[PDB]
C-alpha cells in the first residue's frame, strides 16, 4: 500500500530512471535479474512502495519507460540493471521528436500516447492504495519536454486526487548543447505549474560545479551528475519505505512546503559530500550536514539564495542520531541567518528523520528548499526566449506541425505572471 | 472495580503508550508475552491460563509505527484487533483526520472501546495521549472526543497532550492544529495535561546531564508521570487519591483545568550517592521553575490549587512540615481566595526503574500537579504564531480544500481569546 | 381529531359513513349541501395535474418552485380525514411506495405527506439535498405540531411543505444561515400569535430509494421558547456545520 | 452418457477438428495409437463423453469427417493422431465444392448426404444420453458453408430436443484470399439462425492479431490459429468430463446466455495467452486473468466490445481457485464498467469452476461474452454482398446450379432483420 508509479521521458529521463532503479535496488538488496538477497527484514515489507511481486520470488520494477527512438530503449535493456523491467512497460516510437515541441505535443507524440496511458492504467489498478505518481524528463527539448507535459495533462485528468512530482532537468544558460531550448522550456513550464504539486528543479551547472569543487573530479560526465540526482531521489520518500522516529510522506512534505497553490518549485540539495581523498579530515556530525546543507555551493540549481529569503524549507534526515541535535541545530541556523528567512513564517524548517541511512554512508541529509531565489532562472530563460522572439527565429519549424504564434505569447505572459508572484514575497 | 481504559492516537500518542505499558508490565511483574512468572485489574485483564491482556486502544491512520509495534517485542501482548491502522495519515492536516480519512475508521474503533467496557465491572475513566502539532492527534482526537462523550456522558477523560515548544520545532503548520485542537480538549476534556519538548530537553540537559538526548528519554518521563497518577487506583497508602476525589481540589470553576504537571527528584544514577534526598528537598525542588515541564515561569503567577502525590517512604508529619515551609516563601505566591491549596496522598509502593533507562533507584518521590495562571503564557505565544500566518491566509488552501470551512480558524481563536481572558479574570 | 384511512382502497363503508357523520356535524348549515353532493347525478371530473420532469437547463430555484407550484395545485387537504395511512418508523421503501401510488391517485394531502411527496420527487438529484424540520407549539390553552422539508442546495437553505395558512408552507432558497430560516418560520408563527415551544431537526435523508433506512426526526431537539435566541442561533450553526459535514451518527 | 458427437466439413474445419482431437486425446492421457496411458482416475471417469472403447481396451473417437476432395482425408490420415479415427467414418466426394454454394448444397451435396446422415444415424444409436452435436465449418465456402447448413438442417428435423454447436469461422474483409465470400456467407447465415442453438463466430483476422501482438510470434502458420480455436473448444466442454466446485454443462450455458431464441452468436475468448519472454513478469493469479478477459485486444472475433454492451457473459475458470477470489472478481468487472453492460439485467456473468487445469498451467478462464458488437461484422459482409449483388457479379454460376435468384434477396432480408435485431437491445 502506498505505491508510486514512475515514468520516464526522454533521454535524461531514462538514464536518470536507470541510475535512480540501480539506487532504490541497492537500498532493497535486489539483484540486477529481480531476484532478493537483503539480510534485514526491514527491506521487504515496504518492497510493494515500487516493486511488484512474481511467480518465482521476483520483484519487477513499477517502472513505465517511454522515448520516440528504440536506442534508448536499446540502451537501458542493455546495461546493468537493465533486464529487471518488464518488457511490454517499454513504449517506444518510429522517429524521434528530433528537438520540437510541437512535434511531441500535436503529431507523433499524440498517436502514441493512448498506449502509454493504456500500460499505466494496467499498471495502476494492480496495486490498492496508490500515493501518486513520479516523473522524469527534460524541459530543453521535444521528446521529454513536450510529450511529458501531455501525460501529465492526461493523468491529472484520470487522476484528479492522488499526487504528481516531476523531476525536471531545467536548462542551464552557459551549459547549453541545443539552439532551441527556449521555446521548448518556455511551452513545458507553461503546463508544468498547473498539472503538479511538487517541481524540483536541476540544472546541470550546478552539478557540474559541485563535482568540479566540492569532489575534486578530474573527467565528470553525466554519470556522477546522475548518481547525484539519484540520490536526492532516493532521499526524499524513504520515509514512505523504512520506519522513522518522526515520519513525512510525500503529501506531508506537500503541505509543509507550498504555502500558496502555485509556490511549488522547489530546488534540492544533499549532504555529506566529500572528495575521496579527504575522507578522513571530517569528524562526520550533524553540525557538519546542517553547515553544508545550508551552504550556497550544495544546491543542485544554478543559483545562489543570497538575494533571495527561504520560504519554506524540509529536511529529510537519515540514520541513527538525536533529536535534541537536530532541533537545535535547526534553531541556530535560522536564527544567525534570520535575514535570509521570511518573517511572516514562525518556522520555517520541517525535520523528518528515518532510522536508515544509504549504503555507504551512516548518517545523511537531504535538503529541499522553496527559496523566492528560483525566480532568476526564469528571469534568464525568458530573456533569452523575447531575445530570439524578437527575430521570430527558427519559428517555422513549430508552425509547421500544427502550432500557432499566439501560444507563444501566452506562456511567456505566463511566466511573467510566475515570477512576478515569486517576487512579490521578498 | 476501579478499570480505566487507555486510547492512544497518532505517532506521539502510540509511541508514549510504548514507554507506559512497558513500565505497567514491570510494575506488576507481567512478562513481555503477558504470562505472569489484585493490582493489575486497573490496566489489565486475565483470560485464564494466566494470560493477561492490556486494556488499551493504539489506533493511527497509518500503518508505520502500529507496524512497528506488532513486529516488535511486545507483540504477544496486545490482542491482535486493538491495534487498528488505516492506509493514508492525516498528513499534518487537522481537515484529514477529522473530516476526510477519519470517518472511514471511527466505527471500527468505537466498536472496540464498547467491547471494552462491557468487560468491565466498574469503569473510571479514559486516558487519551495525542500531540496537538499533527493532524492525526488533532482531528481524530477531536472526532473520537465527541462520539465518546455523546456515548458515555458520565465518565471522565483525562488527556495527556504534547503542546508545541516557543522555539523547537518540526512542523510549519503547529498553530493552526493546535488552535483547532484546543476546542475539543476544551468542551469535553476534564483535566487536559500540557507538556513540552524543549522543557524536557533542558530537564535532561542539566539534571540526568545527558548531552545527547531523544524522544525515548521524554516518553520516559512523561510515563513515570501518568504512572504515579494513578497509582492510588493499583495500590494502598496512607491518604489514596482516586480520579474524581482528583479533580475536586484542582478545578475551582468548569472551564479552568488545564493544570501542568512536574516530578522528582530527576537525577543521574552517580548524583544520587552525594545527595540527601530528604523530604523536604524534593518538596522544595517540585516548586523550582528549572524543573517545570512546561517551558514557562511560575514566578508570574500564582498557583491556584494543588495537589501533591507522594509515593515511597513517607510519613504525613514531614510532608506537613514540607507544606508548612513551603507556605511562609515569598516567591510562591497563592491566590487568596483560596487559603488551603494542598491536597496530598501517600502511597507505600515507591517508583520503579526500567533496566535500560537513566535514572537512580529512588526511594520516595512526588508528583506535583499545579492549577497554576502562568500557563496563560504559555498559550499566549503560540496565538501570536497563528496571527503572523492568518494575516496572509498562507497554507489556508489545504484546509478549505478538504472539507473544512474558513470561519473555524476565527472562531477557534476567538475563543482562546476567550479563555484567556477567562485565566486573566481569576487571580486579581 | 382527524381520523386516517387503513383499508387501501376504495374506502371502506364504515370510514366513509365516518368521514360523512364528521362533515355533517363540523359544517354549520350541514345537511343542505351534504345531501346535494351525495345525490348529485353528475360532477364535474377532476382534471389530472402532471408530474414534473427534471431538465438540465432550468435553474434548480425554479425546480423548487415547481414542486410547490404543482404541491399547491393538489388542493391541501382540509376534509379532516387522512387518505394514505403513514407510520415514521417505517423503512424508507415503503414510503417510496406510499409515494408513488399516491401521484399516482393524485388525492388531497397534508403536511407529512406533503414532506414526503417532497422527498420523492427531489429524490433524483444529488446536489439537492434535503432533511425534516419539526416545530411543537402552543396556543389557545393547547398543543400544536407542525412539520416541513428543508433543503440545502446551491450553498443555501430553503424550505417546502404545507399549511392551511399561506406562508408556514413555502420559502425560496435565500438564506445564508439555517438560524435566518428558523427565525423567520418563528416570526411568522408570532404573526398567527403562536408560540413555538420545541423545535426539532433531523437528518439528511439517503439519495438511495429502495433503502431500510428509517427517516429521523429527534437527532436534535430545543426547547426555544424558554433560552435567548443568542444560545438558539450559535447551537443551531454548530448543529449545520455538523450535518453538512456528514459528522453526525 | 450426455455424449457429443463432433462433425467436420471443409480444409478448414477438419483441421481444426484435427488439432482439437489431439488436444483433446492429450488431455486425456490417450496414446495416437489408440490406447491409454494416462495417471489419474479421472480420465477414465468421462471418458464415453467423446469415445467409444473398442475391442482390445483402445479407445475411438466418435467423428465423422466430410469433404468433397479427397485430399483432406490423406492429409488427416497421414498427419499425427490420425489413426485413431475408425475408416467408415470418413466419406469424400469426387470432385470439391470449388467453392461454389449452390454446388454444395443442391447438385453434388444431396448425392453425398445420405451418407453422412447415415453414418451419423449409426453413431446416434450407439449411445443412451446424447446431449448433442457439434460441427466445425466455414461461411466463406462451398463445401462447408453449404454442405454443413444442409447436414445440420436434417439433423434438426431429425432430433429436435437436442442441442448443436457449430463453431463456425467467418470471413474476415482485410484477410480475404477468395472473391465470392459475401455471397456463401450470406446464404449460410441464412439458415444457422434457425437450425442451431450456439453459434461461437471465430475471425482469422483477430487470431492474427493475438499471435503477433500478446504471443510475439514471427511466422504464424496456421497451425497456431487452430491451436488458439482447439483451445477455447476444449475449454467449453470442460465441465461434462471433470468435477468442479460449480458445474455448468451445455444447457446450463444456453438457458443463462440466450435471453432470446435468435439471439445465440457468441465471441469467445481464452487466458493466459502469453510471450516465451515475458513468462517470468507475471505472478499467474485471479485478478490477471479476469483482466486478462475481458481485455478488447483478448477477443477471437474482429470486432470492438467498446462499441456495444454485453447482454450476458460466461468464464469457465480451470485449477483449484477460492470462490470468493471469483465472485469478488466478476462483480468488480460490473461495477467499474456499468456502462459496457444492460441495465435490464441485473446479473450478465454465469461463472463455472472446473477442478483440473490444462497440462501445461495451472488456471486458465475460457471467455464467452454476448455482446450487441457482433453485427459489425455482419453490417461489413452485408456491404460487400450489395456491393457485388447490385452488378450481379458471378451470379450465372450459382443460377446455372439451379438455384433461384429471389433467394439472394431472402437471404440479405434475414442479414437486415437480425442484424436490427441486434441493434434493437442498444
Ligand atoms: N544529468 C544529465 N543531463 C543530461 C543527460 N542527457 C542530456 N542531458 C542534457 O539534456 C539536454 C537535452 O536533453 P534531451 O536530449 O534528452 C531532450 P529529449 O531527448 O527529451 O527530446 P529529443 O532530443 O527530441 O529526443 C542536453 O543539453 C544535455 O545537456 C544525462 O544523461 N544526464
Ligand atoms: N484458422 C484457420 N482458418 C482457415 C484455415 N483454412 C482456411 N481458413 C480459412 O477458410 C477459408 C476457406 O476455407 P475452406 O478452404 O475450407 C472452403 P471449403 O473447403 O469448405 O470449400 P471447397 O474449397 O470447395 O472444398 C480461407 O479463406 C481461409 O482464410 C485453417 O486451417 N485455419
Ligand atoms: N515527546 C514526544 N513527542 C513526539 C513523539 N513523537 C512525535 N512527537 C511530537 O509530535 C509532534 C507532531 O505530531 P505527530 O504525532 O508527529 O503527528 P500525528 O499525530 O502522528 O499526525 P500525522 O502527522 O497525520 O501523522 C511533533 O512536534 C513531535 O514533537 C515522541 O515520541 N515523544
Ligand atoms: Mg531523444
Ligand atoms: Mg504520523
Ligand atoms: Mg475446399
Amino acid at each position: 500500500m502506498r505505491e508510486i508509479v514512475h515514468i520516464q521521458a526522454g533521454q535524461c529521463g531514462n538514464q536518470i530512471g536507470a541510475k535512480f532503479w540501480e539506487v532504490i535496488s541497492d537500498e532493497h538488496g535486489i539483484d540486477p535479474t529481480g531476484s532478493y538477497h537483503g539480510d534485514s527484514d526491514l527491506q521487504l515489507e515496504r518492497i510493494n512502495v515500487y516493486y511488484n511481486e512474481a511467480a518465482g520470488n521476483k520483484y519487477v520494477p513499477r517502472a513505465i519507460l517511454v522515448d520516440l527512438e528504440p536506442g534508448t530503449m536499446d540502451s537501458v535493456r542493455s546495461g546493468p540493471f537493465g533486464q529487471i523491467f518488464r518488457p511490454d512497460n517499454f513504449v517506444f516510437g518510429q522517429s524521434g521528436a528530433g528537438n520540437n515541441w510541437a512535434k511531441g505535443h500535436y503529431t507523433e507524440g499524440a498517436e502514441l500516447v493512448d498506449s502509454v496511458l493504456d500500460v499505466v492504467r494496467k499498471e495502476s489498478e494492480s496495486c490498492d492504495c496508490l500515493q501518486g505518481f513520479q516523473l522524469t524528463h527534460s524541459l530543453g527539448g521535444g521528446t521529454g519536454s513536450g510529450m511529458g507535459t501531455l501525460l501529465i495533462s492526461k493523468i491529472r485528468e484520470e487522476y484528479p486526487d492522488r499526487i504528481m512530482n516531476t523531476f525536471s532537468v531545467v536548462p542551464s544558460p552557459k551549459v547549453s548543447d541545443t539552439v532551441v531550448e527556449p521555446y521548448n522550456a518556455t511551452l513545458s513550464v507553461h503546463q508544468l505549474v498547473e498539472n503538479t504539486d511538487e517541481t524540483y528543479c536541476i540544472d546541470n551547472e550546478a552539478l557540474y560545479d559541485i563535482c568540479f569543487r566540492t569532489l575534486k573530479l578530474t573527467t565528470p560526465t553525466y554519470g556522477d551528475l546522475n548518481h547525484l540526482v539519484s540520490a536526492t531521489m532516493s532521499g526524499v520518500t524513504t520515509c514512505l519505505r523504512f520506519p522513522g522516529q518522526l515520519n513525512a510522506d510525500l503529501r506531508k512534505l506537500a503541505v509543509n512546503m507550498v504555502p500558496f497553490p502555485r509556490l511549488h518549485f522547489f530546488m534540492p540539495g544533499f549532504a555529506p559530500l566529500t572528495s575521496r581523498g579527504s575522507q578522513q579530515y571530517r569528524a562526520l556530525t550533524v553540525p557538519e550536514l546542517t553547515q553544508q546543507m545550508f551552504d550556497a555551493k550544495n544546491m543542485m540549481a544554478a543559483c545562489d539564495p543570497r538575494h533571495g529569503r527561504y520560504l519554506t524549507v524540509a529536511a529529510v534526515f537519515r540514520g541513527r542520531m538525536s533529536m535534541k541535535e537536530v532541533d537545535e541545530q535547526m534553531l541556530n541556523v535560522q536564527n544567525k541567518n534570520s535575514s535570509y528567512f521570511v518573517e511572516w513564517i514562525p518556522n520555517n524548517v520541517k525535520t523528518a528523520v528515518c532510522d536508515i541511512p544509504p549504503r555507504g554512508l551512516k548518517m545523511s541529509a537531504t535538503f529541499i528548499g522553496n527559496s523566492t531565489a528560483i525566480q532568476e532562472l526564469f528571469k534568464r530563460i525568458s530573456e533569452q526566449f523575447t531575445a530570439m522572439f524578437r527575430r521570430k527565429a527558427f519559428l517555422h519549424w513549430y508552425t509547421g506541425e500544427g502550432m500557432d504564434e499566439m501560444e507563444f505569447t501566452e506562456a511567456e505572459s505566463n511566466m511573467n505572471d510566475l515570477v512576478s508572484e515569486y517576487q512579490q514575497y521578498q | 472495580m476501579r478499570e480505566c481504559i487507555s486510547i492512544h492516537v497518532g505517532q506521539a500518542g502510540v509511541q508514549i503508550g510504548n514507554a507506559c505499558w512497558e513500565l505497567y508490565c514491570l510494575e506488576h511483574g507481567i512478562q513481555p508475552d503477558g504470562q505472569m512468572p489484585d493490582s493489575f485489574n486497573t490496566f489489565f485483564s486475565e483470560t485464564g491460563a494466566g494470560k493477561h491482556v492490556p486494556r488499551a486502544v493504539f489506533v493511527d491512520l497509518e500503518p508505520t509505527v502500529i507496524d512497528e509495534v506488532r513486529t516488535g517485542t511486545y507483540r504477544q501482548l496486545f490482542h491482535p484487533e486493538q491495534l487498528i491502522t488505516g492506509k493514508e495519515d492525516a498528513a499534518n492536516n487537522y481537515a484529514r483526520g477529522h473530516y476526510t480519512i477519519g470517518k472511514e475508521i471511527i466505527d471500527l474503533v468505537l466498536d472496540r472501546i464498547r467491547k471494552l467496557a462491557d468487560q468491565c465491572t466498574g469503569l473510571q475513566g479514559f486516558l487519551v495521549f495525542h500531540s496537538f502539532g499533527g493532524g492525526t492527534g488533532s482531528g481524530f482526537t477531536s472526532l473520537l472526543m465527541e462520539r465518546l462523550s455523546v456515548d458515555y456522558g458520565k465518565k471522565s477523560k483525562l488527556e495527556f497532550s504534547i503542546y508545541p515548544a516557543p522555539q523547537v520545532s518540526t512542523a510549519v503548520v503547529e498553530p493552526y492544529n493546535s488552535i483547532l485542537t484546543t476546542h475539543t480538549t476544551l468542551e469535553h476534556s476534564d483535566c487536559a495535561f500540557m507538556v513540552d519538548n524543549e522543557a524536557i530537553y533542558d530537564i535532561c540537559r542539566r539534571n540526568l546531564d545527558i548531552e545527547r538526548p531523544t524522544y525515548t528519554n521524554l516518553n520516559r518521563l512523561i510515563s513515570q508521570i501518568v504512572s504515579s497518577i494513578t497509582a492510588s487506583l493499583r495500590f494502598d497508602g496512607a491518604l489514596n487519591v482516586d480520579l474524581t476525589e482528583f479533580q475536586t481540589n484542582l478545578v475551582p470553576y468548569p472551564r479552568i483545568h488545564f493544570p501542568l504537571a512536574t516530578y522528582a527528584p530527576v537525577i543521574s544514577a552517580e548524583k544520587a550517592y552525594h545527595e540527601q534526598l530528604s523530604v523536604a528537598e524534593i518538596t522544595n525542588a517540585c516548586f523550582e521553575p528549572a524543573n517545570q515541564m512546561v517551558k514557562c515561569d511560575p514566578r508570574h503567577g500564582k498557583y491556584m490549587a494543588c495537589c501533591l502525590l507522594y509515593r515511597g517512604d513517607v510519613v504525613p508529619k514531614d510532608v506537613n512540615a514540607a507544606i508548612a515551609t513551603i507556605k511562609t516563601k515569598r516567591s510562591i505566591q497563592f491566590v487568596d481566595w483560596c487559603p488551603t491549596g494542598f491536597k496530598v496522598g501517600i502511597n507505600y509502593q515507591p517508583p520503579t526503574v526500567v533496566p535500560g533507562g537513566d535514572l537512580a533507584k529512588v526511594q520516595r518521590a512526588v508528583c506535583m500537579l499545579s492549577n497554576t495562571t502562568a500557563i496563560a503564557e504559555a498559550w499566549a505565544r503560540l496565538d501570536h504564531k497563528f496571527d503572523l500566518m492568518y494575516a496572509k491566509r498562507a497554507f489556508v488552501h489545504w484546509y478549505v480544500g478538504e472539507g473544512m470551512e474558513e470561519g473555524e480558524f476565527s472562531e477557534a481563536r476567538e475563543d482562546m481569546a476567550a479563555l484567556e481572558k477567562d485565566y486573566e479574570e481569576v487571580g486579581v | 381529531l382527524f381520523h386516517v384511512n387503513k383499508s387501501g382502497f376504495p374506502i371502506d363503508s364504515h370510514t366513509w359513513e365516518r368521514m360523512w357523520m364528521h362533515v355533517a356535524k363540523v359544517h354549520p348549515k350541514g345537511g343542505e349541501m351534504v345531501g346535494a353532493i351525495r345525490n348529485a347525478a353528475f360532477l364535474a371530473k377532476p382534471s389530472i395535474p402532471q408530474v414534473p420532469n427534471y431538465r438540465l437547463s432550468m435553474t434548480i430555484p425554479d425546480w423548487l418552485q415547481a414542486i410547490q407550484n404543482y404541491m399547491k395545485t393538489l388542493q391541501y387537504n382540509h376534509t379532516g380525514t387522512q387518505f394514505f395511512e403513514i407510520r415514521k418508523m417505517r423503512p424508507l421503501s415503503g414510503l417510496m411506495e406510499t409515494a408513488k401510488e399516491m401521484t399516482r391517485e393524485s388525492l388531497p394531502i397534508k403536511a407529512l405527506e406533503a414532506v414526503i411527496l417532497g422527498i420523492y420527487l427531489t429524490n433524483g438529484q444529488p446536489s439537492i439535498e434535503r432533511f425534516p424540520i419539526s416545530f411543537k407549539t402552543y396556543f389557545s390553552g393547547n398543543y400544536f405540531h407542525h412539520v416541513v422539508l428543508g433543503i440545502y442546495c446551491n450553498g443555501r437553505y430553503g424550505s417546502l411543505g404545507m399549511s392551511r395558512r399561506a406562508e408556514l408552507m413555502d420559502k425560496p432558497l435565500t438564506f445564508r444561515t439555517l438560524s435566518d430560516l428558523i427565525f423567520d418560520f418563528e416570526d411568522s408563527y408570532k404573526k398567527y400569535l403562536h408560540t413555538v415551544k420545541k423545535v426539532k431537526i433531523g437528518l439528511y435523508v439517503p439519495h438511495e430509494p429502495h433503502s431500510f433506512q428509517p427517516i429521523e426526526w429527534k437527532q436534535l431537539v430545543l426547547n426555544v421558547s424558554k433560552m435567548l435566541r443568542a444560545d438558539i442561533r450559535k447551537e443551531l450553526e454548530k448543529y449545520a456545520r455538523d450535518m453538512r459535514m456528514k459528522i453526525l451518527k
